[PDB]
């Protein structure tokens, strides 16, 4: 059953893991000049990320992965009961001052290394 | 193999320039005091912390000023500014009636024996059948006769319209950021000496500029940033008098300017809803404005200048200073604002010196008026009440505005006057290192190696 | 250490080369209606190109290959001096009487033949 | 030669089929505020599909395969003729009461499962 | 057709105050001739029978 727009967001994370379309589905969904304001102002934050995430290897893939490593001084919870007992709303307040770290480092990762190794293997 | 193929790269730095439209952006505090009301800086996207600025390597540039694009969007935007700020105010169409007077009995009790001119007239009620007597005073450079006791007229209400101005908005200016939207970038190149144009070896890159405080004031720039550790002089065709001559330097000095006489005012009603503000009587003695001045600053900065000037007139020529020549008085006096008040100041004594190569203050005196055609404008016109108390205002001089004069060929030791009458220039005086570029982030060039199916 | 926006554009080649991530980091970073025509404005010069670069093959990929060779009436400088020795700036001028020969010959050279091939090479 | 902006629209397919790209190098090519309506109108009706298209798995493919077969209760024809005797125009008023259930069951076909997989055949 | 005005004027302005210049007529000087418009005659015809068949 579909369960419908921003549904299981109390759920743990396989739960909410496995439908992720319909966020999409829902995200471009005198009185003249503030409703022109408004459509202006949502084309934007979906245009703004979406490059960021283009820029990181991964065009239009809803799930990707990635080259880079997990430092451990991040978190110490090891794999089971992250997937298990928290929520989001719990997993992003608490890795929240080290997004900047993550954004740069995980750019660099790929597409420096991965394009310039691109034009070496493609090379020969 | 040794056949080459093409590749295609994206967003690699080259620019070719164009000109878009801009848009504005300063504040850290001046919306929380605000004095309830400012001429309109009102939602403006404040401003970053920060500012970001990046050095640049091995890179020159054509640099040329009197052709920027930018100093006419300053020029259109203000002037859209100032009336937008000055319509929904209060009208007034039936002040200017018949009236007649003679002057106020201390006013030949004075330094300042000039005119104040007690008057009277007739004007209309909140009632439509009710007619009121009112006394009040007003200069002659704002009033003027018809050709009994000769019945006088305000200066044009045989031309335009007059209103008057909106009583709680503050005139005073505010330091202004000018940022340009992205794709976009703005050079700055930062060269001590700059002779005007050429090229440029070091520049950088911002998107957004220092404040800019839009002061309107003729022959004389205040409150504008200062120079490097020496002066410049800038022009477009020295030995080509048409144009005018610019010129900025380094150490600033100071002036003081008063106005003694604090006047009380009084109010009535037009009606319905038409609080006019007028004004009332004196009490006191009388002291006409004027304003102090350095003098053996004045001495020095003069001296500087003259020897920074003589090198585009060459070696053993004399060089004489002159009053203004004439016609509207708006080109001849140094008029500024201070206050919310608007000062007419003479000026004449400080162009009178000639120059051979080989604790004291000047008081100048100044007048004041009610009525302005601001901007070169006819077709409106701003009514200004008077503020009580003392007002008293302190500035650095920064920046003198020259016009040359005729005579003949390079033997008879020309001479210089100031003059203008523009407001264009000072802000070409102040954006002359800016302008505006549009970046183009697609390229293409041959590698070497082909490509998997 | 980070040069910086547009930091190496009086460089060569290869320098600037490597780095190519902060022209894009900062390509989209009464007085309502002028500020509003900038947004539009920068919308606009962004989403161009970007199907115009979606168009020939490469979506979010960076530096991307392609099929086409090279017509030596273009230039005869062969290849090493050209990544050693000029700019940008000196390179997009000296070949601007070619980019519309260049670019609809970029484009159906990949997108006609190489996804018939492909709706061939799939078929079987 | 090129055709030209909807040239072959009253052909046949396999004409209309090989020239697919002059609908995308036209596609985004007090008297103000009118102006302004149309550019933020156009940039509207090209954002919104464009992601749909993404969803699909096809960023900037113009033409691309899928894996969900065919219900046969949707059309009897069998191959040849529907792509030798009709038109476009022809052909979508014929469908037009199936598209809801076509562009659902499409993009979950793929983009669940094949995700999943996906992070099953990586993951070992 | 053309059509033409023979009697052209001069004008006089007059100012209501404050600043709006009043435009008005002012006298006529020579004959009187009405406005009136010529046309060509045989092709008024031509195209007339050539409308009502
Ligand atoms: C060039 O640059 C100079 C340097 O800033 C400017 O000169 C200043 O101009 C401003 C604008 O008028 C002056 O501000 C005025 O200050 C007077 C003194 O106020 C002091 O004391 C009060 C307490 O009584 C404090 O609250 C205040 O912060 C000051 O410390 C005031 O009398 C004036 O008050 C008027 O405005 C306020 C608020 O709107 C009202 O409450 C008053 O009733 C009255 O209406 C005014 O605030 C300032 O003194 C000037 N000097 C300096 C050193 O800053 C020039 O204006 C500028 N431009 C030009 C063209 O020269
Ligand atoms: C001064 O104004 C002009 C316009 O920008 C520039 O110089 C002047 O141009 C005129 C017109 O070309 C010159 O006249 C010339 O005279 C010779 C006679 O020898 C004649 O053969 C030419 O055909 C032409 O008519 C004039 O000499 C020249 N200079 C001056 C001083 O008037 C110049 O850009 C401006 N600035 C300066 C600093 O001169
Ligand atoms: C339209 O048709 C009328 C005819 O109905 C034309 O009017 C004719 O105009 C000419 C030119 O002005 C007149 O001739 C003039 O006569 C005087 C007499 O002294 C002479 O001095 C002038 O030099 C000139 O020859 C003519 O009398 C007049 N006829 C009539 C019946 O009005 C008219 O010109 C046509 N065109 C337009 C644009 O009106
Ligand atoms: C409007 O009033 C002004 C008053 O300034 C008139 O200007 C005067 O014009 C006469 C014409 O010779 C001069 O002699 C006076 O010297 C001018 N006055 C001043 C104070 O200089 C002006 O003519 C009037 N009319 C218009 C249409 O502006
Ligand atoms: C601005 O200053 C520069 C710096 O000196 C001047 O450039 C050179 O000046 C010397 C002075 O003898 C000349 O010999 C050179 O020919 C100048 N270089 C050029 C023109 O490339 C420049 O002339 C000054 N310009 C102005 C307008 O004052
Ligand atoms: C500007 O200079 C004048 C001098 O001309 C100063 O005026 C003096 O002010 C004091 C203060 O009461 C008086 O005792 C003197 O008699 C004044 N001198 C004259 C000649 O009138 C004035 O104070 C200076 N400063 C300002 C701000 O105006
Ligand atoms: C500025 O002050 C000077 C100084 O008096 C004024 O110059 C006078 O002008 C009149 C009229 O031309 C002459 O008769 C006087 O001889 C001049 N005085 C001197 C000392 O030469 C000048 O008019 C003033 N300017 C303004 C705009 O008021
Ligand atoms: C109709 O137009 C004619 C144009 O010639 C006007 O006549 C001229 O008016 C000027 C005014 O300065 C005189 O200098 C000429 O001598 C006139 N030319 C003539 C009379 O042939 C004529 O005034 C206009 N008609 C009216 C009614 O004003
Ligand atoms: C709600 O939370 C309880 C807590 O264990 C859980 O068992 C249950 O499945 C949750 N239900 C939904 C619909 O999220
Ligand atoms: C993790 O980050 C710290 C800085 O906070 C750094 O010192 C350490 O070397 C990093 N470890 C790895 C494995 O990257
Ligand atoms: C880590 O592994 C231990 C194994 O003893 C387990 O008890 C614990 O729950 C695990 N932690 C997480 C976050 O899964
Ligand atoms: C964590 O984030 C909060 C957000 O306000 C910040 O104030 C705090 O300093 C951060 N702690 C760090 C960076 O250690
Ligand atoms: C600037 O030019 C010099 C001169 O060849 C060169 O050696 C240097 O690498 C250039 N780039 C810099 C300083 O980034
Ligand atoms: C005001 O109106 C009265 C009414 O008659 C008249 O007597 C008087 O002279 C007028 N005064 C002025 C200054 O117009
Ligand atoms: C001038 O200022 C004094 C300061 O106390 C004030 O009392 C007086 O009313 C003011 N006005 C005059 C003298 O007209
Ligand atoms: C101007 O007034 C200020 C006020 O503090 C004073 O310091 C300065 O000396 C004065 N300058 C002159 C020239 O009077
Ligand atoms: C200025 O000072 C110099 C001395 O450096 C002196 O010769 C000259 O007369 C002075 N001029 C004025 C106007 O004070
Ligand atoms: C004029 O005098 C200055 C002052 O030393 C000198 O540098 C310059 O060379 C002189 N002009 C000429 C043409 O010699
Ligand atoms: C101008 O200079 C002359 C000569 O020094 C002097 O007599 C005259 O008083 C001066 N005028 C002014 C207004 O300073
Ligand atoms: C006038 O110049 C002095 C010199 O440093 C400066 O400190 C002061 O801030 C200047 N005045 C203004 C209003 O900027
Ligand atoms: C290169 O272009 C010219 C037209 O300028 C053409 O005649 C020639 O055949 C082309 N060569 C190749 C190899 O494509
Ligand atoms: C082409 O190769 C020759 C080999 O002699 C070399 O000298 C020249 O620099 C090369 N040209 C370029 C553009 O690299
Ligand atoms: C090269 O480009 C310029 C750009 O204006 C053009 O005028 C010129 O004709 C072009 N040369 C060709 C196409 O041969
Ligand atoms: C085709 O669709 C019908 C519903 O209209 C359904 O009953 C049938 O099972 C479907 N067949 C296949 C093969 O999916
Ligand atoms: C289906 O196949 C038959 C074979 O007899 C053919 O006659 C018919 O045209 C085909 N239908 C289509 C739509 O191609
Ligand atoms: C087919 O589409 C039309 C469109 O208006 C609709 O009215 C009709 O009910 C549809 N038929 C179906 C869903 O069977
Ligand atoms: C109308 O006037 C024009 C003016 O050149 C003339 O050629 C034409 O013959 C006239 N037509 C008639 C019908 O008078
Ligand atoms: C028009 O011309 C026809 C000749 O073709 C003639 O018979 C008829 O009487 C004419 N009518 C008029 C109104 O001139």
């Amino acid at each position: 059953v579909s369960l419908g727009f921003l549904g299981a967001a109390g759920s743990t994370m396989g739960a909410a893991s496995m439908t992720l379309t319909v966020q999409a589905r829902n995200l471009l969904s005198h009185w003249g000049i503030k409703q022109l304001q408004a459509r202006v102002l949502a084309v934007e934050h979906y245009l703004r990320d979406q490059q960021l995430l283009g820029i990181w290897g991964c065009s239009g893939k809803l799930i990707c992965c990635t080259n880079v490593p997990w430092n451990s001084s991040w978190s110490n919870r090891n794999l089971s009961e992250i997937w298990d007992n928290m929520t989001w709303l719990q997993w992003d307040k608490e890795i929240s001052n080290y997004t900047q770290i993550i954004y740069g480092l995980l750019e660099e990762s790929q597409n420096q290394q991965e394009k310039n190794e691109q034009d070496l293997l493609a090379l020969d | 193999a040794e056949n080459l193929w093409v590749t295609v790269y994206y967003g690699v730095p080259v620019w070719k320039d164009a000109e878009t439209t801009l848009f504005c952006a300063s504040d850290a505090k001046a919306y929380e005091t605000e004095k309830h009301n400012v001429w309109a800086t009102h939602a403006c996207v404040p401003t970053d912390p920060n500012p970001q600025e990046i050095h640049l390597e091995n890179v020159t540039e054509e640099f040329n000023m009197w052709k920027n694009n930018m100093v006419e969007q300053m020029h259109e935007d203000i002037i859209s500014l100032w009336d937008q700020s000055l319509k929904p105010c209060v009208k007034l169409t039936p002040l200017c009636v018949t009236l007649q007077c003679t002057n106020y009995a201390p006013n030949l009790l004075s330094n300042m024996r000039g005119e104040l001119k007690q008057c009277s007239f007739n004007m209309t009620t909140e009632l439509r059948d009710k007619k009121q007597k009112v006394y009040s005073l007003f200069y002659r450079l704002d009033v003027v006769q018809i050709n009994s006791n000769k019945e006088y007229r305000l200066i044009n209400c045989n031309t335009s319209a007059i209103t008057q101005a909106c009583p709680k908005v503050s005139f005073e200016p505010i330091p202004i950021h000018y940022c340009a939207p992205a794709g976009f970038a703005i050079l700055k190149c930062k060269d001590k000496k700059f002779n005007g144009t050429g090229p440029c070896p070091s520049v950088s890159t911002v998107q957004c500029t220092h404040g800019i405080k839009p002061v309107v004031s003729t022959q004389l720039l205040l409150n504008g940033s200062l120079a490097e550790e020496e002066v410049i002089i800038r022009s477009e065709n020295i030995t080509n008098n048409a144009k005018n001559i610019l010129v900025q330097l380094n150490t600033p000095v100071q002036i003081n300017c008063t106005r003694p006489n604090n006047n009380t005012v009084k109010s009535i009603r037009i009606g319905p809803g038409q609080a006019f503000y007028y004004f009332g009587d004196i009490i006191g003695d009388i002291r006409m404005a004027h304003c102090n001045v350095s003098k053996a600053t004045w001495n020095e900065t003069l001296g500087k200048v003259v020897k920074q000037l003589r090198k585009h007139f060459g070696n053993n020529t004399i060089i004489r200073f002159a009053q203004s020549s004439g016609g509207d008085l708006e080109v001849t006096t140094h008029s500024f604002n201070c206050g919310g008040e608007f000062f007419y100041c003479n000026t004449s004594g400080l162009f009178n010196s000639t120059w051979i190569s080989n604790n004291d203050s000047i008081v100048l005196p100044c007048r004041i008026k009610q009525i302005i055609n601001m901007w070169q404008r006819i077709g409106q016109a701003m009514y200004a009440p008077p503020i009580q108390g003392v007002i008293r205002c302190v500035s650095n001089i920064t920046g003198l505005i020259l016009t040359r004069d005729g005579g003949s060929t390079n033997s008879t030791t020309e001479t210089f006057r100031p003059g203008g009458g523009d407001m264009r220039d000072n802000w070409r005086s102040e954006l002359y290192k800016y302008k505006v570029v549009k970046i183009e982030p697609l390229g293409v060039a041959p590698t070497r190696c082909k490509r998997r199916v």
